[PDB]
């Protein structure tokens, strides 16, 4: 069980011990965000047609 | 030195700052006004506290810390509270109307509005840093602006900050305090989108805190302060390496070296001891071996799962109080015989083990005794995808009938996302599968 | 934050004087709108019904419509009657007489355009405007086809609001005419389209309540009034008081409403009062879930529940809550759909209603609401097949194919109903 790597400080110390060897960019993000309220716009459009009728 | 920003989202998010805020104060000894008398340095430093505090000329330490929700009513609370001197009011931002639990008006509909003045409060924090590290983000999977605004952000910061390391801490849904029957929608939506953004991730069960705070704290029904005075001792403990001077996980990039070897399994369990209650007369105090020992066991963990049917990646121990290291690896020695610890095979059987002499602190009049030693464990383990199993059978029921799904729909979100969400879901579980077994 | 509430017709304005008669007094607002309570509670969420004037004066954000003036002159003598606002009385001359064609169409639509203007001058004035409340009728004309009317031009002003309704549904057993079943399936189409929560208040229930449970041989409208202000005192409950809770009418809606057209809900209430022994856990929980209970009169044994809401009010344990609550889900668990994981949501609020120190209210989304539905169709079908009553409707206007229609959308509602009760 090999012990190795120690550091020590004032507040405590460290050590390891071994017991066995072996991106989208910005103008992607807008066109999303437009297309969902795209969407919401064109549902808000046919509710306002079917109360005209 | 290098700064550390933090960023909390929606109301757990925000509660829990609270929490760890309070806690964090406690220990450097800053008081509510945010004088720090034990500081002689006035007006700045490079100390190991400033990693997480800056300072003005009249020596106030002021928290590096943005407080975001979709609704005034949480944050408020922190404006009339007992730390409102602490926080600059511009760290501080509202809007008017919430989610609604609703993971698509968090992230489309409401998020496009308020995303830009967010990241120009974070830009503003930025700004004085001499050499920024990267974020911290405390959020909910279940609350519509901790899922849906928590991942609109994250995209955005990956984009302004492509550097920076990004650490999450995640609470995951309870049916014992939970209000909502899609916080499962919500949860698979925004682990899908922010898996790419995430360099490291700490979930925490609302189940496992609510029974250890029943079984050890003796709380007949345990409330969110309860709950977030518990969850803070944890997450202080992790951070306590970024706090103070030591050698072991002193930068971001470090937590991902140390636990994090395959980039999509980066969901290490952690594991706390000891729990003691302070109304309990007389306390025996546990030995190094006894508390070592304790995190082997389930009930002491932050998600219920059993490791012994899994594989571990890596392991770290971080010890507070009076600990040596020849206790240390005596324990460790007598554990190695009797429990089942399996490692992977490309992987080398091992801990690396910090010690911090400062004991634990805890919050005067609170429900959590003071103790001499106390010890976290942070395993990557194959056994934590037991959590997937679980939110991802419920999705399946409810999707099936197309139950609640109109409702996202509604604010502009297409169907298909919930079938790719639910896939990216599926190729998760194999991965965990694939190497576990 | 701010709700806006609208009465109209005989019925509605009856039952909705009665609510705030029961919801001004717990906030301690005596008849002349001054506060006298005892207590900071009552007040801190006191904005969301009550606007404040000059003086700190608390004045109802209700509008009160009727297409006859005697109902509202009652209000107005009312115990309560001084605390409305004057300017928000509004009110025609002619009558619809029982006519819901009347009310949608003739005499309405001359009186709506008023009534709209006091509705955006109470809107213009919220903070934040979360939605809307109904009472109503669905027998008569005023209430049944004005109130639909106003509906549809609520959600055409305002289309992102909630828009909810407490709606009470004839019966045979307490009538007034014979063209109740023609009106009330008229309206039930326009409620299909155009609300997102109705809670469906049967005559038959009140009248069964009042007369076997509470002994009352000759029930008046007085004690089925009583019972309507209770449950929708308790309803209301979790908005009204800092009950941890952080909710808004469209979080409650997400939560509650699966499919967006089977939104009807089944209220009920325990204990039911017309004495003295105070009631253990156990025996709310048992006689809230019990069919005698329920102000729909439809067996909850005949279908499965979507989801449901229990709203307990009083000083008690929540770990018997939650004890017994598990237990009767555990103990009847076939009768909750298993493809909705914990659908059933518990609420706690500490302070009682007035003269009970524990009590309990039901919300219930059930498939079993069909029987209601199929009820009414049955009674129009009986008639229409014989075209009887119609002239009174073609005379002012509609057309046979209005008819149809209305009785195709509610056989598909009650269709919709069995394809998810055999799921
Ligand atoms: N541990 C813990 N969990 C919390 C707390 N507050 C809420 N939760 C959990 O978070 C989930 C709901 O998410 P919220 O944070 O309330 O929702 P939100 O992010 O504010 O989003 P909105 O729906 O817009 O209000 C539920 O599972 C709650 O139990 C808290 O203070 N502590
Ligand atoms: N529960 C209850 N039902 C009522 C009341 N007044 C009328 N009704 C019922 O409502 C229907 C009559 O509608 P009504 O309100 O009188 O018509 P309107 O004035 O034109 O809106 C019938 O089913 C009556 O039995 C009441 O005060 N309480
Ligand atoms: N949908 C729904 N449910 C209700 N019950 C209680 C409840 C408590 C906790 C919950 C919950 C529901 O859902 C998830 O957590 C009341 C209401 C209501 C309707 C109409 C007008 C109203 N004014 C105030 C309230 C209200 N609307
Ligand atoms: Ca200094
Ligand atoms: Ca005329
Ligand atoms: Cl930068
Ligand atoms: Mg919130
Ligand atoms: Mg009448």
């Amino acid at each position: 069980m090999e012990v190795i790597e120690l550091n020590k400080c004032t507040s405590g110390q460290s050590f390891e011990v071994i017991l066995k060897p072996p991106d989208p960019s910005l103008e992607e993000i807008q066109k999303k965000l437009e297309a969902a309220e795209e969407r919401r716009k064109y549902q808000e459009a046919e509710l306002l047609k079917q109360l005209a009728e | 030195m290098r700064e550390c920003i933090s960023i909390h989202v929606g109301q757990a998010g925000v509660q829990i700052g609270n929490a760890c805020w309070e806690l964090y104060c406690l220990e450097h000894g800053i008081q509510p006004d945010g004088q720090m008398p034990s500081d002689k340095t006035i007006g700045g430093g490079d100390d190991s506290f400033n990693t997480f505090f800056s300072e003005t000329g009249a020596g106030k330490h002021v928290p590096r810390a943005v407080f975001v929700d979709l609704e005034p009513t949480v944050i408020d609370e922190v404006r009339t509270g007992t730390y409102r001197q602490l926080f600059h009011p511009e760290q501080l931002i509202t809007g008017k109307e919430d989610a609604a639990n609703n993971y698509a008006r968090g992230h489309y509909t409401i998020g496009k509005e308020i995303i830009d003045l967010v990241l120009d409060r974070i830009r503003k924090l930025a700004d004085q840093c001499t050499g920024l590290q990267g974020f911290l983000v405390f959020h909910s999977f279940g609350g519509g602006t901790g899922s849906g605004f928590t991942s609109l952000l994250m995209e955005r910061l990956s984009v302004d900050y492509g550097k920076k390391s990004k650490l999450e801490f995640s609470i995951y849904p309870a049916p014992q305090v939970s209000t909502a029957v899609v916080e499962p929608y919500n949860s698979i939506l925004t682990t899908h989108t922010t898996l790419e953004h995430s360099d490291c991730a700490f979930m925490v069960d609302n189940e496992a805190i609510y029974d250890i705070c029943r079984r050890n704290l003796d709380i007949e029904r345990p409330t969110y302060t309860n709950l977030n005075r518990l969850i803070s001792q944890i997450v202080s403990s992790i951070t306590a390496s970024l706090r103070f001077d030591g050698a072991l996980n002193v930068d971001l990039t470090e937590f991902q070296t140390n636990l994090v070897p395959y980039p999509r399994i980066h969901f290490p369990l952690a594991t706390y001891a000891p729990v003691i209650s302070a109304e309990k007369a007389y306390h025996e105090q546990l030995s190094v071996a006894e508390i070592t020992n304790a995190c082997f066991e389930p009930a002491n963990q932050m998600v219920k799962c059993d490791p012994r049917h899994g594989k571990y990646m890596a392991c770290c121990l971080l010890y507070r109080g009076d600990v040596v290291p020849k206790d240390v690896n005596a324990a460790i020695a007598t554990i190695k015989t009797k429990r089942s610890i399996q490692f992977v095979d490309w992987c080398p059987t091992g801990f690396k083990v910090g010690i911090n002499y400062q004991p634990p602190t805890v919050v005067p009049g609170g429900d959590l005794a003071k103790v001499q030693r106390a010890v976290c464990m942070l395993s990557n383990t194959t056994a934590i995808a037991e959590a997937w199993a679980r939110l991802d059978h419920k999705f399946d029921l409810m999707y099936a009938k197309r139950a609640f799904v109109h409702w996202y729909v509604g604010e502009g979100m297409e169907e298909g996302e919930f079938s790719e969400a639910r896939e990216d879901m599926a190729a998760l579980e194999k991965d965990y599968e694939e190497v576990g077994v | 934050r701010e709700i806006v509430h609208i009465q109209a017709g005989q019925c509605g304005n009856q039952i909705g004087a009665k609510f705030w008669e029961v919801i001004s007094d717990e906030h301690g607002i005596d008849p002349t709108g001054s506060y006298h309570g005892d207590s900071d509670l009552q007040l801190e969420r006191i904005n969301v019904y009550y606007n404040e004037a000059a003086g700190n004066k608390y004045v109802p954000r209700a509008i009160l419509v009727d297409l006859e003036p005697g109902t509202m002159d009652s209000v107005r003598s009312g115990p309560f009657g001084q605390i409305f606002r004057p300017d928000n009385f509004v009110f025609g001359q002619s009558g619809a007489g029982n006519n819901w064609a009347k009310g949608h169409y003739t005499e309405g639509a001359e009186l709506v355009d008023s009534v709209l203007d006091v509705v955006r001058k109470e809107s213009e004035s919220c903070d934040c405007l979360q939605g809307f409340q109904l009472t109503h009728s669905l027998g008569g004309g005023t209430g049944s086809g004005m109130g639909t009317l106003l509906i549809s031009k609520i959600r055409e002003e305002y289309p992102d609001r909630i828009m909810n309704t407490f709606s009470v549904v004839p019966s045979p057993k307490v009538s007034d005419t014979v063209v109740e079943p023609y009106n009330a399936t008229l309206s039930v189409h326009q409620l299909v389209e155009n609300t997102d929560e109705t809670y469906c208040i049967d005559n038959e229930a009140l009248y069964d309540i009042c007369f076997r449970t509470l002994k009352l041989t000759t029930p008046t409208y007085g004690d089925l009034n009583h019972l309507v202000s209770a449950t929708m005192s308790g309803v209301t409950t979790c908005l009204r008081f800092p009950g941890q809770l952080n909710a808004d009418l469209r979080k409650l809606a997400v939560n509650m409403v699966p499919f967006p057209r089977l939104h009807f809900f089944m209220p009920g209430f325990a204990p039911l009062t017309s004495q003295y022994r105070a009631l253990t856990v156990p025996e709310l929980t048992q006689q809230m879930f019990d069919a005698k209970n329920m102000m729909a009169a439809c067996d909850p044994r005949h279908g499965r529940y979507l989801t449901v809401a229990a709203v307990f009010r009083g000083r008690m344990s929540m770990k018997e809550v939650d004890e017994q609550m598990l237990n009767v889900q555990n103990k009847n668990s076939s009768y909750f759909v298993e493809w909705i994981p914990n659908n059933v949501k518990t609420a706690v609020c500490d302070i009682p209603p007035r003269g009970l120190k524990m009590s309990a209210t039901f919300i219930g989304n059930s498939t079993a609401i069909q029987e209601l539905f199929k009820r009414i169709s049955e009674q129009f079908t009986a008639m229409f097949r014989r075209k009887a009553f119609l002239h009174w409707y073609t005379g002012e206007g509609m057309d046979e194919m209005e008819f149809t229609e209305a009785e195709s959308n509610m056989n598909d509602l009650v269709s919709e109903y069995q394809q998810y009760q055999d799921a």
